[PDB]
RNA sequence: AGCCAGGAUGUUGGCUUAGAAGCAGCCAUCAUUUAAAGAAAGCGUAAUAGCUCACUGGUCGAGUCGGCCUGCGCGGAAGA
RNA sequence: CGAUGUCGGCUCAUCACAUCCUGGGGCUGAAGUAGGUCCCAAGGGUAUGGCUGUUCGCCAUUUAAAGUGGUACGCGAGCUG
């Protein structure tokens, strides 16, 4: 499960999800699963996803996460009243503006990935598609 | 699937032997097992015959370049040709008893001299003897 | 019967049909294979 | 469409009339009649019958093969005539014709007696054994519905009314 | 030998190349050489099946200016961020 | 109508031949002897295939085959048991003069035309057992 | 697309197991007769048999197949 | 906040259906009997007691069943306390 070794400080602002993705090329393997919607993914997500695509090509070949969840989620509890400070970090996750190359793979045939990358669409809360390496 | 090229090598590898072959036997060959054909395929092979099946539009392609231009209304139905490049006749002789021993099948149309054999008068190539024979 | 929002074939003997504008499949070889949309 | 497209031979002794999207169709065998679907459009001519889309009708060619293959039924009904075997599985299942009732003994309290309709008519080669005979094919396909709805194969033993040619896959019980 | 026809852009900037892909084209840069660079639109549909062979990033393309052939080669191209389409393309003189 | 592959002077054993041929109905001392009678000129300790065929009336009538060419290659190469995992372990080694030697016997049952063709039948075999072809 | 026909041989591949003979598993997956037939995609047998597919010849006679960019719809949809 | 009485019981209810029983049906790892699961269905029906303020719960014994919820957690200008 994916979170930063250290962090400058401990909680971050709620902050926005405007514009479109940076990082929209495949560039270190053949095949990638792009993000069509706009979204969190958390760290739970990207294991999940992660986990299923592994399982699939039988460990064979190379996986790249091109999505690292660097954002701390922040939440208050139940009977838990309005103010007191901000609440505690429980969870992170990764901005997804629409365009990203989230996972990347190479070592597999063209059919194998994309129903590999078929799989761990199932366990992402955004829309995504397949996506082959291009000349340029 | 047959591609073009893989097609007309077809008619390359049949229009070459449709040259050299003396006598030349042409069959119907539906609902009989492959036990019984690889069965003809030897006594074929030790007489010095040529076993094939060919698609009906195919064959009409390798005996437009003549002798065999007499076979055309021959190839409607399963069609299995007969070619006999070593010694004229064998085939005719091998294939009248594996019909009536098999009861399968009927035998279409027989060929030698350049001129049509109906399914009545095959006993023609079926009488000769050996080359080998006139000694 | 089985019904679900996810109505896909399972085997080659599975065929999908529109009845009264419902979804349905419909299969000769697995009883179980059959599907109805809602 | 490649249906509709294909025509209906009518043959000698059989007689047709057309009243716009009514057809009689009169044979040796009987007489049946049948309304067509306001978008397909019948031609007669010749000893043939053709069919086709009307003008502004959206499901033309769909409907013009319905008629077709309807009407195609209807020149063999006439002729031919069609015929429903089935025969009845399990002890103590037995069948006979009286006229026009099919008495049916079928493992129930009562034995079930079935009412033929109009034009279908079955007799008893055995007493495992029902032959229906007719000249509508809809209709004859109904009664063979009906007479094996009083008792459906069983999946345990094949057990009940079957259809001659139906395949009746059996299973084994619950183990243990 | 890949033909490609195109004509010169009678405007440029944000609002006019929005408006020729919502036109089913896109606008595209002939640069290189003493010549001054020239601006040009290009039909959608058929450079997208064009770029689809590898050899369209290799080989030599000609481009066809109102009657004017001109010698490019593909140097940086501009897609859209998730659908499979262009969004422009920088061709230089060869 | 059933097929079996039993010893070369042996045939009457219950486990192996027993009741899988006397359920259908062919007599367990008949054919026992008859069958030996024949295989006599058969060298011991080569499993060496029969078939059987059977009529209305309990009567039978057989044809010897030549032994199989996954039991050939086990005497060839000095072998009792082939390998759990073939190609991924070897068992033994056979030369072109052996291939030829079990080619030669099997011609009988063959499809084969030339002798290039059922000596690759039997190459076939011994890669699908362990065995390497040296 | 439908329908007719075949779907073989070595061979019951090897190992394992009371048995594993395409069809519990594990490993290999060639070669022959070939129009074509996987050392076998599923159902079946205690194991065999038996049924069918992948593939291919015949018949028929003109279209057929499924991805892409997109418009408008359909199911997903239970409350006092 | 110049007052909208709080839990439970009693009496009297009324609606929803995410159905406990009865009714119809599909699949079953459904032989039969009897189950499991889902679909359709709200017409009617849907325990008395021991303990505790209890609702609930545990228990005894029934019943075809002893449903789940909404109604100012229904109901004090109706009762109880
Ligand atoms: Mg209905
Ligand atoms: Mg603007
Ligand atoms: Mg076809
Ligand atoms: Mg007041
Ligand atoms: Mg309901
Ligand atoms: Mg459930
Ligand atoms: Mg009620
Ligand atoms: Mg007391
Ligand atoms: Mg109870
Ligand atoms: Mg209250
Ligand atoms: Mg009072
Ligand atoms: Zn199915």
């Amino acid at each position: 499960m994916l979170q930063p070794k250290r962090t400058k400080f401990r909680k971050m602002h709620k902050g926005r999800n405007r514009g479109l993705a940076q990082g929209t090329d495949v560039s270190f393997g053949s095949f990638g699963l792009k993000a069509v919607g706009r979204g969190r993914l958390t760290a739970r997500q990207i294991e999940a996803a992660r986990r299923a695509m592994t399982r699939a090509v039988k460990r064979q070949g190379k996986i790249w996460i091109r999505v690292f969840p660097d954002k701390p989620i922040t939440e208050k509890p139940l009977a838990v009243r309005m103010g007191k400070g901000k609440g505690n970090v429980e969870y992170w996750v990764a901005l997804i503006q629409p365009g990203k190359v989230l996972y990347e793979m190479d070592g597999v045939p063209e059919e194998l990935a994309r129903e590999a990358f078929k799989l761990a669409a199932a366990k992402l809360p955004i829309k995504t598609t397949f996506v082959t390496k291009t000349v340029m | 699937a047959l591609n073009l090229q893989d097609k007309q090598a077809i008619v390359a590898e049949v229009s070459e032997v449709a040259k050299g072959a003396l006598s030349a036997v042409v069959a119907d060959s539906r609902g009989v097992t492959v036990d019984k054909m690889t069965e003809l395929r030897k006594a074929g092979r030790e007489a010095g015959v040529y076993m094939r099946v060919v698609r009906n539009t195919l064959l009409r392609r390798a005996v437009e370049g003549t002798p065999f231009e007499c076979l055309k209304d021959a190839f409607v139905g399963p069609t299995l040709i007969a070619y006999v490049t070593e010694h004229p006749g064998a085939a005719a002789r091998l294939f009248k008893e594996f019909a009536k021993a098999n009861a399968k099948f009927e035998v279409k149309a027989a060929a030698f001299e350049g001129e049509l054999i109906p399914a009545s008068q095959i006993d023609r190539l079926a009488t000769l003897p050996t080359y080998e024979e006139a000694i | 019967m089985k019904v679900r929002a996810s109505v896909k074939k399972l085997c080659r003997n599975c065929k999908i049909v529109k009845r009264d504008g419902v979804i349905r499949v419909i299969c000769s070889a697995e009883p179980k294979h059959k599907q109805r949309q809602g | 469409s490649r249906v509709a497209k294909a025509p209906v031979v009518v043959p000698a002794g059989v007689d047709v009339k057309i009243n716009g999207q009514v057809i009689t169709i009169k044979g040796k065998n009987g007489e049946l009649t049948r309304t067509l679907n306001d978008a397909v459009e019948v031609k007669h001519a010749d000893n043939t019958l053709t069919f086709g889309p009307r003008d502004g009708y959206a499901d033309g060619w769909a409907q013009a093969g319905t008629a077709r293959a309807l009407l195609n039924s209807m020149v063999i009904g006439v002729t031919e005539g069609f015929t429903k075997k089935l025969q009845l599985v399990g002890v103590g299942y037995r069948a006979a014709v009286k006229g026009n009732v099919i008495n049916l003994s079928l493992g129930f309290s009562h034995p079930v007696d079935h009412q033929l309709p109009a034009g279908i008519t079955a007799e008893c080669p055995t007493q495992t054994e029902i032959v229906l005979k007719g000249a509508d094919k809809q209709v004859i396909g109904q009664v063979a519905a009906d007479l094996r709805a009083y008792r459906r194969p069983e999946p345990y033993k094949g057990k009940g009314v079957r259809y001659a040619d139906e395949v009746v896959r059996t299973k084994e019980a619950k183990k243990k | 030998m890949f033909t490609i026809n195109a004509e010169v852009r009678k405007e440029q900037g944000k609002g006019a190349s929005r408006r020729l892909r919502a036109a089913n084209k896109f606008p595209a840069i002939i640069y290189g050489g003493k010549e001054a660079p020239l601006a040009i639109e290009l039909d959608h549909d058929k450079v997208m099946n064009m770029q689809a062979k590898a050899e369209f990033y290799s080989e030599v393309l000609t481009i066809v200016v109102d009657g004017k052939e001109i010698k490019v080669k593909a140097q940086d191209v501009q897609r859209h961020p998730y659908k499979p389409k262009l969004q422009h393309i920088d061709f230089v003189r060869a | 109508y059933v097929k079996l592959q039993v010893a070369a002077g042996m045939a009457n054993p219950s486990p192996p031949v027993g009741p899988a041929l006397g359920q259908q109905g062919v007599n367990i001392m008949e054919f026992c002897k008859a069958f030996n009678a024949k295989t006599d000129s058969i060298e011991k300790g080569l499993p060496i295939p029969v078939v059987i065929t059977v009529y209305a009336d309990r009567s039978f009538t057989f044809v010897t085959k030549t032994p199989p060419a996954a039991v050939l290659l086990k005497k060839a190469a000095g072998i009792k048991s082939g390998s759990g995992k073939p190609n991924k372990d070897k068992v033994g080694k056979i030369s072109r003069a052996q291939l030829q030697e079990i080619a030669q016997t099997k011609a009988a049952d063959m499809t084969g035309a030339d002798i290039e063709a059922m000596t690759r039948s039997i190459e076939g075999t011994a890669r699908s057992m362990g065995l390497v072809v040296e």
